């Protein structure tokens, strides 16, 4: 399946900051690579073939990861949906996405639960 | 353009979350 690289995650964040606003820059050099590398390793190791579970893992990992000074939630959401789109899943905006992403970010909504919602919306 | 199209699609939610 087609994954999102750390540098792509960063570029997506930076483009989002430019378009919508927010504080620039990364919290800690290396964290993007650490987190996204972890996601991809886990997907291989756990043999996760379900696109919605994988999208959810990107979403939760970035939302909780504090890779950036700002727009972590935006980057989390857009990257998850970019992931779905690259893998042939049509995506569209839904008024449920904001609260979903916040819930993921605060640790209130698990990967499994995020995947369940994405699957309802887009599957 | 990869990103611009994605942001266009999710423009509402992106704005909401700022
Ligand atoms: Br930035
Ligand atoms: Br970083
Ligand atoms: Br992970
Ligand atoms: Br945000
Ligand atoms: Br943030
Ligand atoms: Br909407
Ligand atoms: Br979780
Ligand atoms: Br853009
Ligand atoms: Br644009
Ligand atoms: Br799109």
């Amino acid at each position: 399946m087609r994954h999102i690289s750390p540098e792509e995650l960063i570029a997506l964040h930076d483009a989002n900051i430019s378009r919508y606003g927010g504080l620039p820059g990364m919290s800690d050099p290396g964290r993007a690579e650490a987190i996204i590398g972890r996601v991809q390793a886990r997907v291989a190791y756990e043999e996760i073939t379900d696109l919605f579970e994988v999208s959810a893992t990107y979403l939760v990992a970035t939302a909780r990861g504090y890779i950036f000074n700002d727009a972590n939630k935006r980057t989390a959401l857009n990257s998850a949906l970019l992931f779905l789109r690259r893998n042939g899943v049509q995506v569209f905006d839904s008024p449920e996405l904001a609260d979903l992403t916040v819930g993921a970010a605060t640790g209130e909504i698990s990967v499994s639960s995020v995947a369940d919602t994405l699957r309802r919306l887009y599957g | 353009a990869e990103f611009a199209s994605l942001f266009d699609t999710l423009d509402s939610t992106n704005k909401e979350m700022v």
